[PDB]
RNA sequence: AUUUUAAUAGCUUCU
RNA sequence: AGAAGCUAUU
């Protein structure tokens, strides 16, 4: 069930490219780092906060 | 106690750690020179410094640590930092190593003075490292035979050749870029238009190596054979650090076409091959032909000259120009998701917590700086000056591994193109692809272009692009796209030998041998061979493609061309080596709309990359064996045959000038029996006599760590290396596959099985949206099931369920498709049966 | 015909790029030669009338191109345009310590030969 | 904008 | 039973 978090992040970040988020270079780098750290996370608890944070950035629009 | 010694004696001869009135007359004769001091003798000698830097071991580097503190290279608390010695992790170690280069330089000058005094007094002798001080003072002049004054001949083969790798490690000749060769004085402002430096090269040679008993060629175009090229190019890499970086590269000459002034390249100033000149130049011309016009559009001469200056602070490499009005950036997409497969997987008892199989392989998104940071990894490529006596013996033994193939040149109608529609490179990609050029320029034009390449030099630009591939790590990867002009010439030159290696079976190089139909079993049986005490010791190369020294890349290219002894003259062969260096080793790389200078390393697009990697892989493995045999004490060996091998190996290295075809045969037979190799590019699995390695007669993992330090400028950890003691289970890993012994009928056969997480990761994530519907493309999962079938034979029950999940999912797709052959579990059993 | 069109495609590029070469330096430097042989690396270092500088951070910017005019390659350069990584024009007032976090690095600095 | 090498599976026609 | 083309997989 830990991998369920990583699968949700992968589909979540791919949505941003569909809505053309790459214009903001600094914002694009920030979400890439958060997504990469989620995929490299060893403890499941740490990935929860970034997934919500990544979800919040999508909801900013 | 244990000090480094360089001994040649009646039976013992090696560079190891042996615990320790005639000369008075000699002392009077040699007292005149200031080099001769035993007072003011440093606890450590130049042999100890070269020993520690050549045989480097973690945790046993106390001698290296004490020298650095004693001569004020750094403070003691520098060592408390973890992995301080690692070049990749701690680049500041280079600054620490470069702080005793001036002590090395003063030792070189004091050697010539000592040689001059010994010549003027009529004395003959051999110079060894352990007879010097770290200051540079000389002593230990016992076994010197008197003769008439003015005719003494020093022997300086052992002293200079062993000391060669330290000259570039410590950057000893940095003081020669200062006024009056003094560090406090400012830099020398060489004229921007100077490119020859031939007179200074001879002055540099005559000041540091005055009695190197071999003719030095500042321009390698005047050499005799390929063994002369390696000797003369080795000295050039040390002398190319002094001169300004702007001098090297293509040389431009003003020519006229139809009365219109033009800028072209009529030569090249290599850091290794000196300065060479073209032979077919036309000051005044007319209507241009296809072959001549093609060359005019490939050289970086006019692309750089028509752009604008560039100053890039991100990269530490050399910036040439910027063809574009602004820098361009590109990012990387994350991988797509197969929700249908994931939902099916989680339903069938998978992805539960506390399961030994999980999801670990992903596609990673990258930002714009990743492309330039990956290019910036070329900072690990450093100028390496190799031991030339070792390189001259090793290249012959390495060449004997390649004497069972047929090479030579082929015409343009004997060339096979694997995939035509890939790319034509820069700037050719703007007009078409590799198919356009092949079917437009005729057969006669292709041979003339190959003929023109044998009398001239063609520089060319190769582009860099990004990769969209699955990996566990988030590191970016870049692939080099070579131009169509460079590929055709290399195909006619190398395809005859490359196709033969991919067709030969049962050899050391196992490129082109399939793992299916019992292929894995056959290769594993071959490498086991007749080894007395088998053991497996596969290893890995840290930063292989970026840290390759240029000396070993030139040596590898000469071996590949050793098969042209009939079809090509020596003049024609040199102009082929010159082309390869100007198109692979050092060239202008189009890394993001701006021209840079590639210091070195392999290129992905080079056709002979995998095969040249094998030569370099064997070269390091051969080198590691000769170092282990020489570093072994000659008085502790019990086998008399090895002792004679250990004694003659030293003689064939330092006291000889011609290839000894008899001892090369004995050494090749010795390696083939006790050190059996299975080589495929960087990967390597070795079956070695464990009894010999425990005594030091063959290479170990430690011997690979030492060689990689001084001949590759990289540090190898114990993580990516492995060792297995029982042959019932095969290699721990080879080409990312594991092995186990399973029953098959009445036979036990080895089978390769991949990582369970890698197989699941491939199914879950696809790098293309169109691949979401597996109904149209069922074949993707069938191929994964073929790879994953051996998992059913694993003792772990959770491992075997991956294939059943793949097999069950194949059936579910067949319900909508409509046959049973794909769902048949015996279809995947046939692919690992000896009957093809 | 495939070889004919590609022939015209690249021969023009050899002729339409001679013109793009800076004429105020074409005669000034391209005409000048010591003995008809000069290295290629130094050709843009003196013939180019335009310069592009890419700056990673503020510390490098103040250490290399501080002020409106900066000296590099033994020549004086006058800044013309500064553009951030987003391809937006940036005024010289914004480049400071206070606004450094707000800036979108890297920055592209364009100069002109004196 | 997407390189090189080798191996396999599938499908498409030629006798 | 071999050729040749395309696609996919490692
Ligand atoms: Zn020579
Ligand atoms: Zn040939």
């Amino acid at each position: 069930k830990m991998s369920d978090v990583k699968c949700t992040s992968v589909v979540l970040l791919s949505v941003l490219q569909q809505l053309r988020v790459e214009s903001s270079s600094k914002l694009w780098a920030q979400c890439v780092q958060l997504h990469n750290d989620i995929l490299l996370a060893k403890d499941t608890t740490e990935a929860f906060e970034k997934m919500v944070s990544l979800l919040s950035v999508l909801l900013s629009m | 106690v244990y000090r480094a010694f360089d001994i040649y004696n009646d039976k013992v001869a090696g560079f190891a750690k042996f615990l320790k009135q005639h000369e008075e007359t000699i002392y009077n004769l040699l007292k005149d020179c200031p080099a001769v001091a035993r007072q003011r003798l440093t606890k450590y000698t130049m042999a100890d410094l070269v020993y520690a830097l050549r045989h480097f071991d973690e945790g046993n580097c106390d001698t290296l640590k004490e020298i650095l503190v004693t001569y004020n290279c750094c403070d003691d608390d520098y060592f408390n930092k973890k992995d301080w010695y690692d070049f990749v992790e701690n680049p500041d170690i280079l600054r620490v190593y470069a702080n005793l280069g001036e002590r090395v330089r003063q030792a070189l000058l004091k050697t010539v003075q000592f040689c001059d005094a010994m010549r003027n007094a009529g004395i003959v002798g051999v110079l060894t490292l352990d007879n010097q001080d770290l200051n540079g003072n000389w002593y230990d002049f016992g076994d010197f035979i008197q003769t008439t004054p003015g005719s003494g001949v020093p022997v300086v083969d052992s002293y200079y050749s062993l000391l060669m790798p330290i000259l570039t490690l410590t950057r000893a000749l940095t003081a020669e870029s200062h006024v009056d060769t003094d560090l406090t004085k400012p830099y020398i402002k060489w004229d921007l238009l100077k490119y020859d430096f031939t007179e200074e090269r001879l002055k540099l040679f005559d000041r540091y190596f005055k009695y190197w008993d071999q003719t030095y060629h500042p321009n390698c175009v005047n050499c005799l054979d390929d063994r002369c090229i390696l000797h003369c190019a080795n000295f050039n890499v040390l002398f190319s650090t002094v001169f300004p970086p702007t001098s090297f590269g293509p040389l431009v000459r003003k020519i006229f076409v139809d009365g219109v002034p033009f800028v072209v390249s009529t030569g090249y100033h290599f850091r290794e091959l000196g300065v060479v000149h073209n032979q077919d130049v036309n000051l005044h011309s007319s209507r241009l032909s296809f072959k001549e016009l093609l060359v005019y559009a490939a050289d970086p001469a006019m692309h750089a000259a028509s752009g604008n200056l560039l100053l890039d602070k991100r990269t530490t490499c050399f910036s040439v120009a910027a063809l574009t009005n602004n820098v361009a950036f590109q990012t990387v997409k994350p991988g797509n998701f197969n929700k249908d497969f994931y939902d099916f997987a989680v339903s069938k008892g998978f992805f539960k917590e506390g399961s030994s199989v999980e999801l670990k392989h992903f596609f990673f998104a990258q930002d714009g700086n990743a492309a330039i940071s990956d290019y910036d990894y070329y900072r690990y490529n450093l100028p390496t000056m190799c031991d030339i006596r070792q390189l001259l013996f090793v290249v012959e033994v390495v060449d004997k591994y390649f004497d069972c193939y047929d090479g030579g040149c082929i015409n343009a109608n004997q060339v096979i193109v694997n995939n035509l529609d890939k790319s034509a490179g820069f700037p050719f990609n703007k007009w078409g692809k590799a198919r356009l050029y092949y079917d437009s320029m005729s057969y006669e034009d292709q041979d003339a272009l190959f003929a023109y390449t044998k009398r001239n030099v063609i520089p060319t630009i190769t582009q860099m692009n990004l990769k969209y591939a699955i990996s566990a790590k988030n590191r970016a990867r870049t692939v080099a796209g070579v131009s169509i002009c460079s590929t055709m010439t290399n195909r006619q030159f190398h395809q005859k030998l490359l196709k033969s290696i991919a067709a030969t079976r049962g050899a050391t190089v196992v490129i082109g041998t399939s793992k299916f139909y019992g292929g894995w079993h056959n290769m594993l049986k071959t490498v086991y061979s007749d080894v007395e005490n088998p053991h497996l010791m596969g290893w890995d190369y840290p930063k292989c493609d970026r840290a390759m020294p240029n000396m070993l890349r030139i040596m590898a290219s000469l071996v590949l061309a050793r098969k042209h002894t009939t079809c090509c003259s020596l003049s024609h062969r040199f102009y082929r080596l010159a082309n390869e260096c100007a198109q692979v080793l050092s060239e202008m790389v189009m890394c993001g709309g701006s021209l840079y200078v590639k210091p070195g390393g392999t290129s992905s697009g080079d056709a002979t990359t995998a095969y040249a990697n094998s030569v370099f892989n064997i070269c390091q493995a051969v080198t590691a064996n000769v170092n282990a045999l020489l570093s072994t004490d000659g008085n502790k060996i019990a086998d008399k045959y090895v002792r004679n091998l250990q004694h003659r190996l030293y003689e064939c290295l330092y006291r000889n000038r011609d290839v000894d075809t008899d001892f090369v045969n004995e050494f090749y037979a010795y390696l083939r029996k006790h050190f059996s190799m299975m080589i495929l590019a960087d990967d390597a699995v070795v079956c070695f006599n464990s009894t010999y390695a425990s005594q030091g007669l063959v290479a170990s993992i430690k011997n690979f760590k030492s060689v990689l330090y001084y001949q590759n400028n990289v540090f190898m950890s114990e993580a990516k290396c492995w060792t297995e003691t029982d042959l019932t289970k095969g290699p721990h890993e080879f080409c990312s596959q594991h092995t186990m012994l399973v029953k098959q009928g009445d036979d036990y056969v080895y089978l390769p099985y991949p990582d369970p997480s890698r197989i699941l990761g491939a199914g879950c994530f696809v790098d293309d949206i169109v691949k979401t519907d597996g109904t149209l493309m069922i074949e993707r999962f069938v191929s994964l099931a073929i790879d994953a079938y051996p998992l059913t034979k694993h003792p772990n029950q959770e491992y075997a369920d991956v294939f059943h999940l793949y097999l069950q999912y194949i059936r579910k797709l067949h319900d909508e498709l409509t046959t049973s052959r794909y769902w048949e579990p015996e279809f995947y059993e046939a692919m690992y049966t000896p009957h093809t | 015909d495939k070889r004919a069109k590609v022939t015209s495609a690249m021969q023009t590029m050899l002729f339409t790029m001679l013109r793009k070469l800076d004429n105020d330096a074409l005669n000034n430097i391209i005409n000048n030669a010591r003995d008809g042989c000069v290295p290629l690396n130094i050709i843009p270092l003196t013939t180019a009338a335009k310069l592009m500088v890419v700056i990673p951070d503020y510390n490098t910017y103040k250490n290399t191109c501080d002020g409106t005019t900066f000296t590099y390659a033994s020549a004086l350069w006058e800044i013309q345009q500064v553009v951030d990584a987003d391809s937006k024009i940036v005024q010289l007032s914004e480049i400071s310590m206070d606004n450094s976090p707000n800036l979108a690095w890297p920055l592209i600095v364009t100069a002109l030969r004196a």
